[PDB]
């Protein structure tokens, strides 16, 4: 039997509860620039002895697409595993190229929607900011909600501090942003949201930008590109904080 | 040999900024010639597919690829490109590998973004054979191989490309028992496609 | 109240109430005990006489599994038979795949996994029996005791049922004061008689020396010696 | 699929079973003159020598399938009591070479039985009226009598539905 | 065996042999090897014994199901497409339908006669005239010689007379004549004076 | 009915998962794991209430693989279920991918199973917290801990149980003042036992502790006689 | 807690199983007893014809029912299936003890799995095999007891008490089927609060006797 | 998904409510074309408008589908409809009629109101297009209950009642809109009753065009100066 | 069963359908917003009309059509009206998570036969034969009219009489079914001429 059902007001209750779970989640944000996308999030820890470097809240789906979440982490982990699986089997093995951001986002939304309409399963308690690049649509940033609804954004924030983060991004965001300025604005918005310690180990950033052939892992095939997604290391974030 | 039942041949060549694909029109039941109107070249936008081999499989794959490219265009809001379509054809042949289709496809087209010629073929091993000069398929593949290998030269103008490919097809078809009854040549450019029917031996 | 009407539900305390109610069902059963001796194990059980019309020696309660494992249980006797049937299937499958008879700890784990599985889903009920079982294998004598929760441990001596506490009071004294198989049978009879405070005493045992490691029932002269020792 | 704490799980058809044959009778009780009276098949054949007076259609289909299967498998007519088990309130009536004429209503055999809202009085009227020497004529007329307050099974005719106007006029 | 079809200016003419032969003897000499799929579509079929009629009745049932479902007469082009799908699927199934068909129809929306030849592999081809098996080995030369797209039904019937005479003269077996049916804007009719 | 099956409450909480967390403490035994320079040690309280028990069998430390060991906090039936599943997964990985499953891969796979129980309403979460320890072929000494919610993370050192906070406080103080720098696994075992004693304020006999040591190419559990030597060395 | 067969009560009882046991108390009494040589079933049928309370499984075994008759049909058909399988695979007359254990293990399934209900019928099985005459009592809970004699169904306690007092006697009845049947008919009598040739039913099996049922005139000489 | 004591299905009624809370959709069919419209709701500054998809989705070269309700369910319906439209061609080599695709979508929606273990789609749809080798426009509606109907003009979603009242007294059955311009004018006027527009015109021979923001701007300017 | 009774309520809210069978034919009549712009053939000789949830009627009609063709495919003989009614009734029975909220009038002729047939089915899956019947909203009133205007000993004799009785009962689309697969729906102007007269 279905666990997600329409209430007399027409709302889906479990979807509202999953959105509440998301609103309790840690703040994460993404900013779309003229020459890239930056998606950032802060990393709270279960203990000071926990090795936070083992958990990545920003994950690569395809070498040109990456996702960050807000809400329940295990749900995000399984949903990312499924997203990678489908991006490979249902698109790349068929067409020889990785799906564009729009189609992969549609497929993630499909996965999340099925949990909203199948019996014996609750909705995913996460919202995703999926940033990617593709040749025909360019850089794009999508937010995906527990219901499977997704919209494109110039900049956005999800989680606990989403309201203040979005109010700040509306003021800061503008056209002709270069990706370095987008990173700067992302770090400022994330600093204003984090009440704890703020450094390269409590913050996680990744960018969709220029192709990185050095990360390709091989040479000699001129037509292979190299990932556009790249996580900023702890030191790379720290050096930028030292110039904030 | 299922591919030899109906016969027919397809050849694709690359010119200067343009592509040509040509095929014979004969459909036959082995020795008996049935139809002179069975065109083996289909297009799914700006990308052309010539399919030789068993005629039922040719029709089945034409229907299947029309379906798949229509869905691709609806979902992606863009037309499928020659390279993406080559990958799609390769994967679709593989999905039936055990109990395969008895066909040899030939993709021909111009990539709309880069605007440069593309032709590709698929062999029995299923390996994509993307060629800079020409692809041949069908019963007269040997005749076509020698003919194209002698006549082809790089960077042919469209009017010279037409003559080269039409002569290659006509002289190979003349020496193949199961090929003939007319030929059609497509000259594919950035902006237009010209379809021509060739005068040839009707025996 | 509220969290105890289904088998798969945790209460706010983290306790599963249906399993605890199955334990209550176990507590109602007749007393059964197991004793581990230096080279074997001994099983005994209190069989209550419901009426004079029961044929007095043919309502056997102790069950053998394969040839070296003996099982005795208290609580819902049909559930004990169900568990023993599953144990026999497991032992037979092990012997089929591997020509060696199933080791006692391996058998204990198989039964524990089966019993615990009945505590996972709401569509099934926990076993209402705590099962003392054991035997002799390539590495000695082993004595185990399941609980409706699927929990089990190795024991030097085990008791369960309505008289489990009185029986444990004597098992502790046995372990403190010692116990060979011959003496083990008599002490098992003594413990059953003491804990009973009509019934038929049924005894069984598996020892490397005295049974060559095969599970056998106590009958005839040895049974009568155990009974008179208990009366003594 | 549950037991109560007390241990128990939580028209009018009249039949008379004589030694010359069984007789069944029913109140059609059409709702309106428009309803096709012919289509009220409230007495049905189960086998050549078995019929019943009444989920109904499905059960009757399975009963007919079982009876024909038994005939196919054994080249013999299914015993009514065996059919009751192997198979709405029912009156099952039929004949066999083991016990002859029978009528059943968990199934218990009856010499005569009534079902429906009139059962509670028809039972007393049957108890007062039924006797062993009834010939098929009196059995028919007594069916009609208790209805006021057709079909038959015979070794010669088998199960058949009635003629009827005449037997009413003879009442 | 003999299944012939000719498309003329206004109609489609299908001819099929009347004989049914099982082994040593001719069982029937009046068999009709055609099914009316639609009020204006007619399918002739030939091949091995049981498959022909089984496939024909299956196709007729499915086409009538489509027609009733959509309250619309499927065009001959769509009917031939469906028949080709069914043949092409079965050829790579456990038991293929080894059946060759000619589908002659009058497309009421285009107001044009249409003739399609489909072999047991699913090789659909739209033809001016058609013939399945060895029957084409004799009739195609006559049809190539005499066929004109502008013939009237009378001229097409005369050309079928010529083809059937040639088959009777040279082909070894006795196919007991042909049944000739005409598909037209007025529906399907049978020529008895043939 | 949001409190009886794994579905969201109006607060977005999954009360069944949170109650499964409560179950983990119901065995009332504490454990801690520390990483040495080249080995990992796990310490767990072996509380034995009954004199008739065979202490050899009372054990919450499992040898999942040649290299990986697992200590469980929670009911022993669920702990054994988890251990069996982890053993099966490690063997299947060694079969499919041709090399021993890494500790963190096993932790991720187990946390994914746990998350599945937290997503499918038919299945209840296991009331166990799993702590995997190994000396990884690449990453070296490793501690990974999985919880009923499907969350897992690597640790420098970790403790679990009713007095988890006290042990974690002691470890935090030591790590501030100082991995555990020792030259052989015996010294880090002695260090772990010492900090267990100090945090719990309770002396231990050879019967009160169960100890598992992860070294290169072997995870093994110390017998009571070895723990006796370790306690003697601490007494010195 | 009594709504389904899966729920334990806080006291550890399965209410549905106890309700199924109460279902048997609604059925008419049936009595069973045996010597070493012969085993007897005596049943009070109730009406309309008197429903047959005895069921024959084999020449060497048969049974009677108290409670819900459809459950009796199911269990008896399963028992036939097992006996036929034993004779099919081993040519071995299935022992009465093993048949009883098969019934025990089959019925216990319904008391643990959801979706089913316990069999609301209690059965008495008598048989003769290489071990002699046997008598088993089957209950909805799955429990099976091998007995010298017993009675089940409404008001069977009186017959059971009579059998308890008479046990010293009828165990000694070797090779005298008539005296055993007389003792059985006397025992069932104390459960009445009468017997007619059509109401009463009797069955017997033993060393020489294949399982036979007496109904009608056949039982007249024993009333 | 079970009957109420009064015979209504609770989940279907609540899905109808979910549709009623959804954003507006409107369509009018004239002599030669069908026009679909919706208000952008582009009041948010950071929404990426240039790549935001339109409400109107092509199912096939000759058919478009608009909807109001839950977007996620609408995408499932759209993908199923596209797959069926292509499958019909692959089976019988003709494109679907608008009636056939409407019936398929309605059957999909119905199946979820009767099958157990699933909830209804909270989406009502407007399906517009032209039949193969035909020139008369077709416009249809589907809603969660699984029933469908043909319309000369219709609106769904929030404020559907008001603009439907407007349409009833502006659309004339005897003299329907005669040109694309009049259809677009009427569609814009109907949407302006609710207080930026996207307009899609579907025309025979698979001609589907989204009117540019300047073109709707000119239409709105004409309508506004008419209002004065 | 409660769900079946609620399905009956859904049936009784639906628009009324009516049928009358005369000597030679069966006539089915049916009761059909400002901006908005029943009888389904199962086979060439059988028609089905329904009242209730329109959506469920499509499921039933599709299944009935599939069975009507499958019968011809398995047995040469086309379905009889009795057989199709029985099949539709069984299909309705089996679904009782929710029943079909539809009652159906099934009319037509048996293959190569000339006795008109009219049948009814209801959500419980009970079916019966009628000389004239109506289903749907206010079906009781119009049925009461039929009971007194329809005559069992002298039923309508011609298509005109059957259509007249149907129109009077309804007081509109009319479908006339006649042997040899003759099914025709009357034109609007014909129905208007009947109504005015």
């Amino acid at each position: 039997f279905s666990l997600t059902t329409f209430s007399p007001s027409g709302k889906l209750g479990q979807i509202d509860y999953a959105l509440t779970a998301v609103k309790q989640g840690v703040t994460s944000l993404g900013i779309k620039a003229t020459n890239g996308v930056v998606i950032a999030t802060e990393k709270k820890s279960s203990s000071p002895l926990a090795m936070s470097e083992t958990l990545s809240k920003v994950s690569l789906l395809t070498p040109d697409i990456g996702a960050v979440y807000s809400g329940m982490g295990p749900d995000y982990r399984v949903l990312v595993d499924k997203s990678r699986k489908v991006a490979h089997t249902s698109y790349k093995r068929i067409y020889g190229e990785y799906p564009p951001t729009k189609l992969l986002v549609s497929e993630v939304a499909k996965i999340m929607q099925e949990a909203t309409q199948s019996g014996g399963v609750r909705p995913f308690g996460v919202s995703l900011l999926i940033a990617g690049h593709d040749e025909f649509n360019g850089f794009s940033l999508y937010q995906v909600d527990p219901s499977g609804s997704y919209f494109p954004w110039k900049a956005t924030a999800i989680g606990k501090g989403s309201v203040a983060a979005k109010t700040f991004l509306e003021k800061r965001w503008n056209d002709e942003l270069e990706l370095e300025d987008a990173i700067h604005i992302a770090l400022l918005t994330l600093k204003e949201s984090v009440e704890g310690e703020f450094n390269g180990d409590t913050i996680e950033l990744a960018i969709i930008g220029d192709e990185n052939p050095d990360l390709l892992g091989y040479t000699g095939i001129p037509t292979d590109k190299g990932p556009r997604f790249r996580k900023l290391t702890s030191q790379e974030i720290n050096d930028r904080l030292e110039a904030l | 040999d299922p591919s030899s039942i109906n016969g027919g041949i397809v050849v694709a060549m690359t010119g200067k900024d343009c592509v040509a694909i040509a095929c014979d029109l004969r459909l036959g039941s082995q020795s008996l010639g049935v139809s002179n109107k069975f065109e083996k070249i289909f297009h799914y936008g700006h990308v052309f597919l010539g399919i030789t081999g068993l005629a039922t499989d040719v029709t089945t794959l034409n229907e299947m690829f029309r379906y798949k490219t229509n869905l691709y265009k609806l979902k992606e809001e863009r037309a499928i490109e020659p390279e993406t379509f080559t990958q799609l054809v390769s994967s679709s042949l593989y999905e039936r590998r055990f109990g395969p289709y008895f066909v040899g496809p030939v993709v021909a087209g111009i990539n709309s973004k880069s605007g440069k010629p593309f032709i590709a073929g698929f062999d029995l091993i299923g390996c994509i054979d993307e060629a800079k000069d020409f692809i041949v398929s069908g019963t007269a593949s040997d005749q076509l191989f020698g003919m194209c290998e002698s006549l082809y030269e790089p960077n042919l103008e469209p009017e010279d490309l037409f003559e080269t490919i039409s002569q290659a097809l006509l002289n190979a078809a003349d020496r193949d028992a199961l090929s003939g009854w007319g030929a059609v040549v497509y000259i594919i450019k950035k902006d237009e496609v010209v379809k021509r029917y060739l005068k040839m031996r009707q025996d | 109240t509220g969290y105890d009407l289904s088998n798969s539900v945790f209460s706010p305390d983290g306790r599963n109430f249906q399993v605890e109610y199955a334990v209550k069902a176990v507590e109602n059963g007749t007393t059964s005990i197991g004793i581990k001796c230096n080279d074997g194990v001994v099983f005994a059980v209190e069989k209550l006489i419901t009426s004079k019309l029961l044929v007095p020696q043919k309502n056997v309660k102790i069950q053998v599994v394969d040839r070296h494992i003996g099982c005795v249980y208290s609580g819902l006797i049909p559930d004990g038979r169900h568990l023993v049937n599953r144990g026999r299937e497991e032992a037979a499958s092990f012997k089929k795949l591997y020509k060696t008879p199933i080791p006692i700890p391996a058998f204990a784990d198989r039964l524990g996994q089966y019993v615990q599985a009945h505590t996972l889903y709401n569509s099934v009920r926990p076993f209402g029996v705590s099962t003392i079982f054991g035997g002799v294998d390539k590495n000695g004598a082993h004595l185990y005791m399941l609980e409706p929760s699927g929990s089990y441990w190795g024991y030097k001596g085990a008791a369960t049922g309505k008289g489990r506490q009185s029986a444990k009071a004597e098992l502790e004294k046995l372990v403190d004061h010692h116990l060979s198989a011959r003496e083990a049978v008599k002490q098992a009879a003594k413990i059953i008689y003491l804990a009973h405070e009509d019934f038929e005493l049924e005894i069984s045992w598996c020892s490397l020396s005295e049974t060559n490691g095969l599970h056998k029932f106590v009958k005839g002269d040895l049974l009568q010696e155990a009974i008179d020792f208990a009366q003594k | 699929s549950t037991f109560s704490p007390e241990g128990r799980l939580f028209s009018t058809a009249i039949g008379i079973a004589t030694k010359e044959g069984v007789v069944l009778g029913v109140e059609k009780r059409a709702t309106s003159p428009l309803l096709e009276s012919d289509s009220i098949e409230k007495i049905v054949e189960i086998d050549r020598h078995i019929g019943c007076a009444m989920d109904a259609r499905s059960m009757i289909e399975h009963a007919r399938t079982a009876a024909v299967t038994h005939n196919l498998y054994y080249d013999e007519d299914i015993n009514v009591e065996s059919l009751t088990q192997s198979v709405v309130a029912l009156l099952i009536a039929g004949h066999d070479a083991d016990d002859g004429y029978q009528l059943f209503h968990t199934f218990y055999r009856y010499n005569a039985k009534a079902i429906g809202s009139g059962s509670e009085g028809a039972q007393a009227e049957l108890l007062n009226e039924w006797h062993s020497s009834l010939t098929l004529k009196e059995a028919e007329l007594l069916v009609l009598k208790i209805l006021k307050q057709l079909s038959c099974i015979t070794k010669q005719d088998g199960f058949k539905i009635y003629k009827t106007a005449e037997l009413i006029k003879e009442l | 065996d003999i299944i012939l079809g000719i498309r003329v200016q206004d109609s489609v003419i299908l001819a099929s042999s009347k004989a049914v032969t099982r082994g040593i003897s001719v069982l029937k000499d009046s068999d009709d090897k055609t099914r009316q799929l639609s009020p204006h579509t007619l399918m002739s079929f030939a091949g091995e014994a049981g498959d022909t009629v089984q496939f024909a009745e299956y196709i007729q049932a499915n086409i009538q199901l489509y027609s009733i479902r959509e309250d619309y007469e499927l065009s001959p082009q769509a009917v031939s497409s469906f028949v080709r799908q069914e043949l092409a699927k079965s050829i790579r199934s456990r038991r293929p339908y080894q059946v060759n068909v000619l589908i002659g129809g009058y497309d009421k929306k285009k107001n044009k006669p249409e003739l399609y030849q489909i072999d047991y592999l699913g090789t659909k081809v739209e033809l001016p005239y058609g013939a399945h098996g060895y029957s084409g080995f004799y009739t195609f030369s006559l049809l190539d010689h005499h066929y004109r797209p502008d013939m009237t039904t009378e001229e097409g019937l005369d050309l079928l007379k010529l083809c059937v005479q040639e088959l009777e003269k040279r082909m070894p077996m006795d196919f007991k004549g042909v049944i000739v049916k005409i598909v037209d804007k007025d529906g399907i009719r049978q020529v008895d004076d043939f | 009915y949001d409190r009886h099956i794994t579905i969201f409450s109006p607060e977005g909480r999954l009360y069944q998962v949170e109650y499964a967390f409560k179950a983990t403490n119901q065995t009332n035994i504490n454990s801690l794991a520390v990483r040495g320079k080249d080995c990992t040690v796990v310490i767990s309280q072996k509380k034995v209430p009954d004199k008739l028990l065979d202490p050899t069998t009372v054990s919450y430390i499992f040898c999942i693989s040649r290299t990986i060991g697992m200590v469980v906090n929670g009911p022993i039936p669920d702990a054994r279920n988890a251990a069996l599943r982890a053993k099966a997964e490690a063997a299947e990985f060694r079969y499919k991918y041709g090399y021993d499953m890494p500790c963190d891969v096993l932790a991720k796979r187990m946390a994914n199973l746990s998350q599945i129980y937290t997503q499918r309403a038919y299945m209840r979460p296991l009331g166990v917290i799993l702590t995997f320890v190994s000396v990884d072929e690449e990453l070296g000494p490793s501690i990974y801990k999985t919880d009923p919610a499907g969350y897992y993370v690597g640790y420098k050192a970790t403790a679990t149980g009713p007095k988890q906070q006290e042990i974690t406080t002691n470890l935090e103080n030591h790590f501030k003042k100082s991995h555990i720098n020792e030259e052989s696994w015996e010294k880090v075992v002695e260090f772990a036992i010492t900090h267990m004693i100090d945090a719990l304020g309770t002396e231990f006999s050879k019967n009160d502790l169960e100890v598992g040591v992860a070294t290169k190419d072997k995870f093994f559990t110390l017998s009571a006689e070895n723990i006796e030597e370790r306690l003697v060395a601490i007494a010195e | 807690y009594d709504g389904d067969t899966v729920t334990f009560s806080p006291t550890g009882r399965l209410f549905q199983v106890e309700y199924a046991l109460e279902a048997i108390k609604q059925g008419s009494v049936t009595v069973g007893l045996r010597s070493n040589t012969h085993a007897v079933l005596v049943a009070l049928k109730r009406n309309s014809s008197y429903q047959k309370k005895i069921i024959k499984c084999d020449e060497h075994m048969g049974l009677s029912l108290a409670g819900l008759a459809p459950d009796a049909r199911v269990l008896s058909n399963y028992l036939r299936q097992q006996c036929n399988y034993s004779s099919l695979v081993f040519n071995r007359k299935l022992a009465v003890e093993r048949a009883g254990h098969l019934l025990c293990d089959k019925a216990q399934k319904n008391t643990q799995s959801y979706g089913g209900r316990p069999y609301g019928v209690g059965l008495l099985i008598i048989g003769y095999d290489k071990s002699g005459a046997h008598l088993l009592e089957f209950q909805p809970s799955g429990n099976v007891t091998e007995l010298y004699g017993t009675a089940i169904g409404a008001r069977s306690q009186g017959a059971k008490t009579y059998l308890e007092r008479t046990l010293d006697t009828f165990i000694k009845i070797d090779g005298n089927p008539d005296e055993l049947i007389k003792a059985g008919v006397e025992a069932i009598s104390q459960s009445l609060r009468s017997l007619t040739v059509d109401n009463l039913s009797i069955a017997i099996v033993g060393k020489d006797t294949p399982f036979t049922i007496y109904d009608g005139e056949a039982v007249a000489k024993y009333i | 998904s079970i009957f109420s004591p009064d015979g209504h299905i609770f989940q279907v009624e609540y899905a109808l409510e979910a549709v009623k809370r959804g954003t507006c959709a409107v369509g009018v069919k004239g002599k030669n074309c069908v026009v679909l419209g919706c208000e952008r709701r582009s009041t948010l500054k950071l929404q990426d408008t240039r790549i935001t998809p339109s409400k109107v989705s092509k199912i096939d070269s000759h058919v478009v589908l608009s909807f109001s309700g839950l977007n996620a369910d609408s995408r499932i319906l759209i993908e199923k409809a596209r797959v069926e439209a292509q499958s019909h061609r692959l089976t019988l080599e003709d494109p679907v009629t608008v009636e056939y695709l409407t019936r398929y979508v309605a059957g999909v929606q119905q199946r979820y109101t009767q099958s157990g273990g699933v909830r209804p789609f909270g989406v009502s749809t407007l399906i517009a297009g032209f039949d193969p080798r035909d020139d008369e426009p077709k416009l249809y509606q589907t809603e969660p209950s699984g029933i469908y109907s043909s319309w000369s003009a219709q609106t769904i979603g929030r404020n559907s009642k008001t603009v439907r009242e407007f349409l009833e007294k502006n659309y004339d059955r005897k003299e329907p809109p005669a040109t694309v311009e009049e259809c677009v004018k009427l569609t814009v006027r109907s949407l302006l009753e609710v207080v930026n527009i996207e307009i899609t015109v579907v025309k025979p021979d698979s001609d589907i065009v989204a009117l540019s923001s300047e073109e709707i701007n000119q239409y709105v300017t004409q309508i506004e100066q008419e209002k004065q």
